[PDB]
């Protein structure tokens, strides 16, 4: 149950603090090559003619594209999300412009929140911005998603064991402990931190003695809040294939400055950011959903950090195809 | 090389002996067996073993709390048998999850806890009354017993006095392997790094040195097997070449010696204050301290270090800076 | 405002850990430091011709004596004055108070150096209930070998230098604590027993390995003045014999192993 | 200077290397070959430790650090301000302590003793060894061993616990804490027993072993005795380092996922998942 | 080393609240600080100095 040397380690604190990542080469090649499978940027098309907005019958976000710019695009979100199907997923057959179907309706929402996240996002995603390949890696499901309960396996593309079976209620602790890296901490950190901004990451005082009125009884949040972070990171960790001291200076977690490198005030922009997406466009989408995609409590699948991350502190490894195509944002 | 001090070559067996009580010899229960390869490095005599009323009183109440734990772990798989036996590292019985402050809490949110805890409180009473009672009926001082009470007391000062000293039950330490475990970093984070409480250091330096102590006391008195070093209490009360070589080890080593009586007082004093301190931290903890590192950056304590990675300041704190 | 404040800058906390360091050092020094020299205080040493003092520093130092009741009977009372006044064969190799000493003449017989026994009382060891308790299995009828071990009764004793040495006759067993502590064997060639402590016995299935001293030397080994009693003083000039072969049973055992 | 019974053992003779060149005393002090080896080293290590002390920003106890290179330094020397100097304390020290050992050899051996003490001192030695130049060995870089400050030295410790998630659930740390723990309760029993034993209170007579043994049948159902509680007591304490240094030359080099996650050959056996 | 003996020779501290203001407590730690112009006569502890 052990992994053979050599180990890559990095340095991110100052020398003899024990502060980087520890890795497992033949791990990293085996994500490597996953995230290689990004399609590249089709080929580039001549602007040529009128705004679709003019030539099409039911165009909203891209209306602003010429006509090849377009069909590009649509070839590109085919290949990203429905290769499998083409582009009758969202398509009527013999009516390009029907809604009919309820994938296009959402990916219309989708190119929305796509452009979103490239355009007021940048403190996030900065110059490598998503597409829709980051989340959804060619099938329509993407196979990272968070429902208002722990869900096993992880990645959805894999299939349940009757224990994983969210309804097999013996294997909860399972499913709590492998959402944040096999802890038995007993607390879900997307429901209470990342499906909303209902509650606080921060826990650990800020001054050295106890401030008077906010330190005793009723008063005092519950020591289970610091249970909650705790699972929080395990998790943060896990789905980015990292450990506490790419962010934190364990001598003092609560401290930035010095005591925090550059990744945890991204890490900070990247908690609002899916907040954000699951609040205001994908915690929505159970109105235009299948019931076969809901939850138990009839919610959309949402994201978390994993559902882009998928493993590697920057999905994958960095690829970008923001230049390739800018219809998708930052949209100036 | 001596190999007595490895294991026993000749064992002997001999009728076993019993030293009287002023009290309950009459509970001692049980048949004396021998077991030949626990003798190889031990007494092979196994039992008899005392019953009486404080142990007993103590496994009643001990079972009691193990009762209310492990059915609620078994409510936690389900109960599930295999997944019992499967999970069951990761199984735990809980405090309050809400602040109820020191309201008792609903069976559901750590009701069921405070009762285990309560349970478990009375089993270690029980059990140091009878670990008081057999020295004072077989005429002993009371060493142990006053050891035993430090280590009783670190135990109720994580399980109840400092959750009542800052007013929440939402403190104690919940039951259970893990989640005995994870408390410790859930706690730690909360008051800010306990690796700069002064007497986490202090119980450590204790802790630490009850292994240097008994690594070099066990080892001194093997080196002096030879001279029937084992024999502590004779050689206390009639120094021989035993303790006279073993002091002599120690003080052409270190420049100055204890005796072997002395050796022990030590090693029981730095064991009772691996506990004694533990207490003290925690009962600082909460009530006058909220982060240590912080208390220590107060007082001029904490290193410092150069970035390395760029200072990253706050995101919070930027103007326009969400929440 | 805060709990644990109590000035511009003091806390609680802050002052516990100054008694922290008190209450420590003075356990530490005043007390432990001082049961430390309930044996061999005060510190001897020569003196000056014209000379007054029991030094402040000597009273200082030691604790008030305790005495323990004696189980069967006594008192042993220490801090106590007991000086060495056997006489002792060994000579200042140089001029230094830090020069070893040298043996003049046999040490292991002279018992000096890893060879001295302590000036234990010449008491019978006893057990709880007034029994000898270190007595051979001759005496010890009750007691026996545990089903699968060797019985050395028998068996020849090998010493240092390849040559049998004597028989072995007895075990002695302790009977409070059920543990034998010496083998008995009858010395080659003498008319004498010869106790040999177990921790200097190899046990073989076919013979006893001595390697502390050479067979010549079993011949010297101490004589109990009882032969099925041994007394605290005697169990120490036994061990203490074979104790001084490791560094003088030949001459090469003293000169550095390297 | 010599305790009432120690001159009668003040002989020559024992020493493992050097013979009568340095076998003598300094007060209550052995010197032998290995003591003047000990206190050079000492003294180098204590020099370069004030030195390297000045050129740095602090004077405060605590906060004082020496740390080592950067990772990328590798294996290799680096410049003395920036890990040079820890570099050539870690050899003062290493030699410091062996020295330390030997020492005691030579003194067990004039003794007439067993050399069981510098042979339980090597085990602290093993583990300094396991975290200052094997584990750093095994990874490449100096850079993975441990400051040499009163307090950065655990925040080395936190960091390095950290890395892998949580140190808690690593199997040889569970281990190394069990032990920890035993052995303290075990010398507090052990010293506990022993002084009640010799001090019954007020004016009753001091018991006996069958005393010792009766104790711990009564409140236990089992008494080990009184030279094996010894064995034990140097057993367990060594067990403290000696399982330790698994876990410790684990992480890194043989695992690099957090611990936790070490768990699931057990929660992940398909049988029951 | 402080020594032992050091300790155990010395009383507690005592403090004199001084009448125009101030305390003063002995024993102290009150090292001669003052650049001395004399030189060791000879080898020995006993040997006088003298002025240079
Ligand atoms: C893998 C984990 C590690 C660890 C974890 C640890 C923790 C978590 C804590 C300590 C603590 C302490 N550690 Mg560290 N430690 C120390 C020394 C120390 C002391 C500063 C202090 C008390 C230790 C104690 O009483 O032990 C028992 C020994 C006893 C009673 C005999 C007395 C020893 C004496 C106190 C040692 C003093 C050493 C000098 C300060 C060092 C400088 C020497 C001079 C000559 C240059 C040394 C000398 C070493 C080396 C050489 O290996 C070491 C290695 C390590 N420590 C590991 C890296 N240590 C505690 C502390 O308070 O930190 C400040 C504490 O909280
Ligand atoms: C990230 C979290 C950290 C943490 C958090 C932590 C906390 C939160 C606490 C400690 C405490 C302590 N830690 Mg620290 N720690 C320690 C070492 C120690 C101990 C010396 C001391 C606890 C005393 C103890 O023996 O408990 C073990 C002994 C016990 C529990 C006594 C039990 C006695 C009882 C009578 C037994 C009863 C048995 C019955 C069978 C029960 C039956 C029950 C049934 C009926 C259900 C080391 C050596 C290190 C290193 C090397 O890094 C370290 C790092 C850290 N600790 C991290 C910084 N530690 C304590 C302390 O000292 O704080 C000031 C404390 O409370
Ligand atoms: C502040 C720090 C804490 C801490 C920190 C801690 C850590 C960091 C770790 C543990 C670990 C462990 N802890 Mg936890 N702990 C545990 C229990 C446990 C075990 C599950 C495990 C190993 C402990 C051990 O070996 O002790 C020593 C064992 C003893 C003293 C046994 C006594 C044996 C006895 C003398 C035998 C007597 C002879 C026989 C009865 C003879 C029978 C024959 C007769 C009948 C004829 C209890 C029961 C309690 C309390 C108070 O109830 C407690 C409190 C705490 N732990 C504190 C909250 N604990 C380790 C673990 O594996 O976690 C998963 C671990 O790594
Ligand atoms: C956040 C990080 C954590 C952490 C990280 C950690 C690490 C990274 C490591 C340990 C290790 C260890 N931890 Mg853990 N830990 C421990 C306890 C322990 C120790 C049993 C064990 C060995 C320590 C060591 O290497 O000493 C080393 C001591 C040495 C080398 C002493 C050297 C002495 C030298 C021979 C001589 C020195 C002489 C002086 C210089 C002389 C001074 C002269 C003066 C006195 C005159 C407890 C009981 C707890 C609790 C209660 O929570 C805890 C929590 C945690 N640990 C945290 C979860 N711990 C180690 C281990 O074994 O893990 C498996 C280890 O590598
Ligand atoms: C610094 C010093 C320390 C220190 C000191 C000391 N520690 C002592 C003493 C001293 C001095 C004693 O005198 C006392 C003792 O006696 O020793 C022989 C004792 C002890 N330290 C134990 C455990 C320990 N110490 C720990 C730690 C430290 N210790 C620290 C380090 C740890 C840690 C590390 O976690 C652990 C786990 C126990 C062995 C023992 C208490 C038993 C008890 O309190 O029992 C309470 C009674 C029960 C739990 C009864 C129920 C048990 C049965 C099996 C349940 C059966 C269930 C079933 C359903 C019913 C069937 C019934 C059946 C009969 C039909
Ligand atoms: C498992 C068994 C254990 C065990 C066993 C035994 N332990 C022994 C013996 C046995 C059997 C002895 O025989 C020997 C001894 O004589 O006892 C009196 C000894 C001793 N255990 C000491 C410290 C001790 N034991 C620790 C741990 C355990 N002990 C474990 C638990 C710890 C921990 C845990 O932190 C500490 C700090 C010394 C007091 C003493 C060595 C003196 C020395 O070697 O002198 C020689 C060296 C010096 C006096 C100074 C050297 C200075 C160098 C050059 C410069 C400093 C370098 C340094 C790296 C700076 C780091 C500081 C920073 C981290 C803050
Ligand atoms: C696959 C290559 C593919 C084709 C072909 C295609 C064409 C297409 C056209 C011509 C339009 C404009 C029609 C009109 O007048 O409304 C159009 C518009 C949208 N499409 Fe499309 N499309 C293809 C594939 C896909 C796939 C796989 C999806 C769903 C994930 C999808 C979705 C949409 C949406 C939404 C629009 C509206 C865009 C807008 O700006 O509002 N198409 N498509
Ligand atoms: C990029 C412009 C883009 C498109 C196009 C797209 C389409 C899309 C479809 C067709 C669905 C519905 C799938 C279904 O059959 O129900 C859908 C659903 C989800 N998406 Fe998506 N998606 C695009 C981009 C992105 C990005 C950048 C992310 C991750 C931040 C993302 C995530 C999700 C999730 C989660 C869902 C809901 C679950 C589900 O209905 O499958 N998508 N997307
Ligand atoms: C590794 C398992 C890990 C730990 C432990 C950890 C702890 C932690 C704490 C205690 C906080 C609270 C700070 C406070 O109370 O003020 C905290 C906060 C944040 N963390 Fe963290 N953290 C761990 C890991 C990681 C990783 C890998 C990163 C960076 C990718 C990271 C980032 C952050 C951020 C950001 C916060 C602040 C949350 C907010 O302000 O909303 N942590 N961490
Ligand atoms: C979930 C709350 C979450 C965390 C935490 C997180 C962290 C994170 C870090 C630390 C970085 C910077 C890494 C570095 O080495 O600099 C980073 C970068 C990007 N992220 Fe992220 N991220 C979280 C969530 C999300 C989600 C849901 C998505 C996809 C919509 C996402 C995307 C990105 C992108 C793109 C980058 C790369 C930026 C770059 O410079 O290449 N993250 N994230
Ligand atoms: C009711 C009011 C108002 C006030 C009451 C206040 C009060 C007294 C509260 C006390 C709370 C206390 C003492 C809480 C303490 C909690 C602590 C210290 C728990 C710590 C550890 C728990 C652990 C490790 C639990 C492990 C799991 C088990 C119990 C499962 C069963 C396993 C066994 C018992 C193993 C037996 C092994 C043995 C046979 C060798
Ligand atoms: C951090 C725990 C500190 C424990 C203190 C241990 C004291 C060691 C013994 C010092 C003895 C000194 N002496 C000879 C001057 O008395
Ligand atoms: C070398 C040691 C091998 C392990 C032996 C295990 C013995 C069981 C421990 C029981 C200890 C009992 N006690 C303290 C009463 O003596
Ligand atoms: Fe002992």
């Amino acid at each position: 149950c052990f992994e053979p040397p050599p180990a890559t380690t990095t340095q991110t604190g100052f020398r003899g603090l024990s502060m980087g990542e520890v890795l497992h080469p033949a791990t990293v090649k085996a994500k490597k090559e996953r995230d290689a499978q990004y399609p590249p940027a089709l080929a580039a098309v001549k602007a040529e003619g009128p705004p679709v907005s003019q030539v099409y019958k039911n165009v909203k976000v891209l209306g602003n594209l010429t006509e090849a710019e377009f069909l590009r695009t649509m070839t590109a979100i085919t290949e990203w999300v429905s290769p499998q199907e083409g582009c009758t997923y969202c398509h009527d057959e013999n009516n390009l412009a029907s809604e009919a179907k309820y994938p296009y309706v959402v990916a219309r929402r989708m190119l929305e929140m796509t452009r979103a996240i490239n355009t007021n996002w940048t403190q996030h995603v900065a110059q490598t911005g998503v597409t829709c390949y980051t989340c959804h890696r060619g099938t329509p499901l993407p196979p990272y998603v968070r429902y208002l309960e722990p869900t096993l396996p992880l990645n959805n593309r894999e299939t349940p064991t009757h224990v994983e079976r969210v309804e097999t209620r013996s294997g909860y602790v399972v499913r709590l402990a492998k959402y944040t890296a096999y802890s038995a901490l007993n607390y879900d950190p997307f429901t209470m931190f990342l499906a909303n901004d209902k509650r606080q990451v921060r826990v650990v005082p800020q001054t050295a003695l106890p401030l008077v009125g906010v330190s005793r009884g009723k008063e005092r949040r519950p020591l289970s809040d610091a249970y909650a972070t705790f699972a929080l990171m395990m998790s943060i960790s896990d789905s980015l294939g990292t450990n506490c001291t790419f962010c934190h200076n364990a001598q003092t977690f609560e401290s930035w400055g010095k005591k925090s490198t550059p990744q945890r005030a991204i890490a900070w922009w990247g908690i609002r950011m899916v907040r954000d997406l699951n609040m205001n466009y994908l915690a929505p989408l159970n109105a235009s959903l299948p019931a076969s995609r809901l939850g138990r409590q009839g919610e959309a699948p949402q994201a978390d950090c994993r559902t882009c991350h998928q493993g590697v502190t920057k999905p994958l490894f960095g690829a970008s195809r923001l230049k390739d195509y800018p219809e998708l944002g930052p949209i100036k | 090389a001596d190999y007595q001090t490895i294991y026993t070559q000749i064992q002997a067996r001999g009728p076993h002996i019993t030293v009287s009580g002023e009290w309950g010899d009459n509970d001692r229960v049980g048949k004396p067996f021998y077991s030949y390869w626990l003798g190889k490095i031990g007494d092979a005599q196994i039992g008899p073993i005392y019953l009486g009323a404080s142990g007993i009183a103590a496994f009643a109440f001990g079972s009691t709390a193990i009762l209310i734990i492990l059915f609620n772990m078994a409510a936690e798989v389900h109960f599930d048998p295999l997944q019992f036996f499967r999970q069951f590292f990761w199984l735990g019985l809980y405090p309050p999850k809400a602040q109820y402050g020191m309201g008792i809490p609903p069976l559901h949110d750590g009701g069921w806890w405070l009762m285990a805890g309560l349970f478990m409180t009375l089993s270690l009473g029980s059990w140091w009354i009878r670990v008081y009672s057999r020295a004072r009926a077989l005429g002993l001082g009371t060493h142990i017993a006053w050891n035993f009470a430090a280590a009783i007391f670190f135990v109720l000062c994580i399980g109840c006095i400092h959750p009542t000293l800052v007013g929440s039950w939402s403190e104690g330490v919940p039951f259970g392997i893990w989640p005995h475990i994870d408390w410790l970093t859930a706690f730690s984070i909360r008051y800010g790094n306990f690796y700069y409480c002064p007497w986490h250091g202090f119980s450590i330096g204790f802790a630490y040195g009850c292994g240097l102590l008994f690594a070099a006391h066990g080892a001194t008195i093997l080196a002096v097997a030879r001279f029937g070093g084992d024999r502590e209490i004779e050689q206390i009360t009639d120094r021989g070449t035993a303790v006279e070589r073993a002091a002599l080890f120690w003080r052409w080593t270190i420049g100055f010696n204890a005796t072997i009586e002395s050796v022990h007082r030590w090693g029981w004093f730095f064991s009772l204050m691996v506990m004694v301190s533990a207490s003290v931290g925690i009962l600082l903890t909460g009530t006058f301290v909220d982060n240590w590192y912080l208390w220590c950056v107060k007082h001029g304590a904490a290193p410092d270090y150069p970035a390395y990675l760029p200072a990253t300041p706050d995101p919070a704190s930027l103007p326009g800076a969400p929440k | 405002m805060y709990h644990g404040a109590l000035a511009q800058h003091l806390d609680i906390a802050q002052l516990v850990w100054y008694a922290q360091w008190l209450v420590i050092w003075t356990v530490v020094l005043l007390y432990l430091r001082r049961e430390d020299r309930r044996e061999g205080y005060p510190l001897v040493e020569p003196l000056g011709l014209v000379k007054l003092a029991p030094e402040d520093g000597q009273v200082y130092e030691l604790p008030y004596p305790k005495t323990f009741v004696l189980p069967h009977g006594g008192t042993v009372t220490v801090p106590r004055r007991r000086p060495e006044t056997r006489e002792l064969k060994l000579a200042q190799t140089d001029g230094f108070e830090g020069a070893p000493l040298q043996p003049t003449g046999n040490p292991l017989v002279d018992a000096v150096g890893p060879a001295s026994y302590a000036e234990r009382a010449e008491v019978v060891d006893a057990t709880v209930d007034g029994k000898a308790k270190i007595v051979p299995l001759r005496v010890a009828t009750d007691f026996s070998i545990a089903e699968g071990d060797v019985d050395p009764r028998g068996l020849p004793v090998v010493a240092a230098d390849g040559v049998e040495a004597g028989t072995v006759t007895d075990l002695w067993v302790d009977r409070s604590e059920h543990y034998f502590r010496y083998l008995e064997l009858s010395v080659a060639g003498s008319a004498r027993t010869a106790l040999i402590p177990l921790g200097f016995c190899d046990v073989k299935k076919d013979k006893i390995v001595v390697t502390s001293i050479l067979s010549e030397q079993f011949a010297n080994v101490p004589r109990l003045q009882s032969r099925d009693q041994i007394t605290l003083r005697e169990e120490d000039k036994v061990s203490a014999y074979y104790a001084g072969g490791l560094l003088y049973a030949t001459p090469e055992r003293a000169e550095s192993l390297l | 200077a010599l305790l009432s019974f120690e001159r009668k053992y003040r002989v020559r003779g024992g020493t493992l290397i050097g013979g009568d060149l340095f076998d003598f005393w300094v007060g209550p002090y052995f010197v032998g070959f290995f003591g003047v080896s000990a206190i050079f080293f000492i003294f180098l290590g204590v020099s370069l430790i004030g030195y390297a002390a000045s050129q740095g920003p602090t004077w405060d106890p605590f906060a004082i650090s020496i740390n080592p290179p950067d990772l990328k330094y590798g294996l290799g020397a680096a410049p003395l301000l920036e890990g040079g100097f820890w570099q050539a304390i870690t050899v003062c020290a290493l030699g410091a302590f062996i020295s330390w050992m030997l020492r005691e050899v030579e003194i067990s051996r004039k003794l007439g003793i067993g050399w069981h003490v510098p042979l339980a001192f090597c085990v602290p030695i093993f583990m300094f060894c396991v975290l200052q130049v094997f584990r750093p060995l095994l990874l490449g870089s100096w850079g993975h061993a441990f400051p040499y400050g009163i307090l950065s030295h655990l925040d080395w410790v936190n960091n390095f616990g950290y890395q892998y998630l949580n140190w808690h659930y690593n199997p040889g740390h569970m281990s190394s804490v069990s032990f920890l723990f035993v052995n303290a309760m075990a010398l507090g029993l052990h010293g506990g027993l022993i002084l009640s034993v010799a001090n019954p209170g007020d004016g009753d007579k001091v018991k006996t072993a069958e005393h010792e043994n009766q104790y711990f049948r009564d409140v236990v159902g089992y008494s080990i005795g009184a030279l094996s509680i010894h064995r034990l007591g140097l057993f367990l304490a060594s067990n403290i380092f000696l399982t330790g240094a698994f876990g410790t030359i684990a992480s890194g080099p043989f695992w690099t996922r957090g611990w936790p996650e070490w768990w699931g050959w057990w929660l992940d056996i398909p049988f029951w998942s």
